[PDB]
Order: C-alpha cells, then structure tokens, then sequence
C-alpha cells in the first residue's frame, strides 16, 4: 500500500523522496502536484510500497491528503528541524489536521514525524520536537475554531491517540536516512 | 545579448530534470543570471522570468530574459524547446512514476545551443 509524505513547504519531501528511490540527490523546486513510485523495502521478503510525494503549498495539502488518505498504510509528516522554531505554529496546525484526518479512517495509517535537515547545525532534535508540538497541540485542541486530540483533561500527548506514532531522525543531503528506512522496511 | 539568461525544465513534481545558464556555468540561480548577465555588462536592464506548462506530462518551462519587447522570440524558442523536449524525451515523460524522471539522462544542453543559436537567427 502507499506512504504518503507531507509537511510544509520546504520540509524535505521530495528531496527524500528521491533519496530512498536511488540513494541521490536532485535539484527540486517546489511541487505543484504529487509524485508516486515504487519502493522495495530493505527487508528479506523486499515487499512493495507506493511512495506518495504530496505537495505542501497551502492551496493544495488537503486538497491531495484527501484524495489519497484512505488508500494509505502509512503516513510520514516531513519536519524542517532547523526552522522549526519559527515554524512551529504552521506545522502543529497541519499535523493537527493530519492527525484527525488519520483517526477518523477506518484503519488508521501508521503515522512517523520525520525530523529533517539534522545535517543543518542549529537543527532541533526529535525530542525537542515531539515536545513543542505536544504544547502546540494541547492549546490547539481549545483554540481551535466531532473527533478530538487525546482526554479533555489531561494535557496533550501524542501516547495518549489512537494510532501508531513515531519520531525519528534524517537528513536528505549519501544521506542518512537509516532510521527511516528501517521504520519504512518495519510498517511494510 | 543572448536571447536567454536563464532556463529551466522542471516536473510539476518538482523535480528539475535540465537547466541552462550560460554555455559558462551549470544554473545557480536567476538572481547570479541577472549579475552576470546585466549587472556585470556594462536604466540597467531587469530579468522577466515566465513560465509554460506542459499538462498532459506535468512539465515547467522557466525562463529568464532581457528586453521584455523581445518575448515574442523568446516564446517562439520556449515553443521549438517545449516540443523537441517532449518527443526526444516522450518516454522518459509520459510514464506515471517518477522513477521514469529519476533514471532518465536528460542531456538536452547540445539540442538547446542549436536551438538558442538558431533562434537567434531568426531575431535578426
Ligand atoms: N541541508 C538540507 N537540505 C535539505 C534537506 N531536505 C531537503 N533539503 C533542501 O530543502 C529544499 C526543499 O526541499 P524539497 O524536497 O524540494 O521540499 P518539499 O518539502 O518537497 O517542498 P514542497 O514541494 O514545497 O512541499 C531543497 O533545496 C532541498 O535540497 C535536508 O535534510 N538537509
Ligand atoms: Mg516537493
């Protein structure tokens, strides 16, 4: 089945995109629409998965989410680590949606936060991420103007959904991308 | 001077399969094009930077040039590339996955020279 990559703008996607389908790096510009191929996992069976390149811009993120949320066994929410710190607010909102859009499927993809750009030196770790979008998220759920975020009363935590969440860590520029082919070959 | 300072092919994926910038460098950006081409050359002139598209197999054509009165010519050369591009390549393009763009060996920049100088012709 298919993993869709998405994020903000300039997170990463189609950099690893290209990068776990031949070990490369490319030029890219921003996408207007999604890109798709196959991808043979690492482990010993090799299974097959369709990786999905889903635009970031605004006018398109859920436009396309939508269209191919229910055919995807896993989605992998691209995060620019070293921006991250202005950009929090933009990417705990559209985690937000991706997160309600994941559990009001009928089976819930597999969900990984993809810390990237670690090769950048001011670049924030997962743990420091997975932190911040916790806050972000936990004062989210009020303000935001029925499927909701973890229990009312306790302060947000992503243990606290209905779904399989991991973080991890990656740089697209070889690359490392060890941990996310490995969690890729895991959810195959 | 030249027709054109800048261009470049991109998918609407976003993947850039080729890119011109002088027969001196490997593209590195409009802005070092507008230095090198008209900063470094001599109002001054700007770069216009326009785009087409190719919707049937997802394909933008960038361009960045001198003299906005000569878009006609550099439209024309947009054209004659767009179409030498999509037959040369046509299947490396027409395929659905990306892997297509990915392993294909764009290497346009011979046929590109030939149609820029023979554009250029045709100016004069
Ligand atoms: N240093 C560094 N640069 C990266 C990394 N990943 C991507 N980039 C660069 O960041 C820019 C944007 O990456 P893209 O893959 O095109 O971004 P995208 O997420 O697909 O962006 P949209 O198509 O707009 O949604 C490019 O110039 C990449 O080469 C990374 O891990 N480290
Ligand atoms: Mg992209």
């Amino acid at each position: 089945r298919a993993v869709l990559f998405v994020g903000l703008c300039d997170s990463g996607k189609t950099l690893l995109f290209v990068r776990l389908l031949t070990g490369q790096y490319r030029d890219t510009q921003t996408s207007i629409t999604d890109s798709s191929a196959i991808y043979k996992v690492n482990n010993n069976r090799g299974n097959s998965l369709t990786l999905i390149d889903l635009p970031g811009h605004e006018s398109l993120r859920f436009q396309l989410l939508d269209r191919f949320k229910s055919s995807a066994r896993a989605v992998v929410f691209v995060v620019d680590s070293a921006a991250f710190q202005r950009e929090v607010k933009d990417v705990a909102e559209f985690l937000y949606q991706v997160l309600i859009d994941s559990m009001a499927l009928k089976n819930s993809p597999s969900l990984l936060i993809a810390c990237n750009k670690q090769d950048i030196a001011m670049a924030k770790s997962a743990k420091l991420i997975q932190q911040q979008l916790e806050k972000e998220l936990n004062t989210l759920r009020v303000t935001r103007s029925p499927a909701q975020l973890g229990k009312k009363g306790k302060e947000f935590e992503f243990s606290q959904l209905p779904l399989k969440v991991e973080f991890l860590e990656c740089s697209a520029k070889s690359a490392d991308i060890q941990d996310l082919e490995k969690w890729l070959a895991k959810i195959a | 001077h030249s027709m054109v300072d800048f261009f470049t092919i991109f998918s609407k994926g976003g993947l850039v399969l080729w890119c011109f910038q002088g027969v001196s460098d490997s593209c590195t950006g409009p802005v070092n094009a507008l230095i090198r081409s008209v900063l470094l050359q001599e109002t001054h002139e700007a770069l216009t930077l326009k785009y087409k598209l190719d919707n049937q197999f997802e394909l933008v054509f960038v361009v960045g040039f001198q003299k906005i009165l000569t878009l006609t010519y550099v439209d024309k050369l947009i054209d004659d590339v767009h179409r030498l591009f999509r037959d040369k390549y046509r299947t490396e393009i027409q395929q659905q996955s990306a892997l297509s763009l990915l392993n294909g060996t764009f290497d346009f920049q011979n046929d590109f020279l030939r149609l820029l100088r023979e554009a250029e012709e045709s100016s004069k």
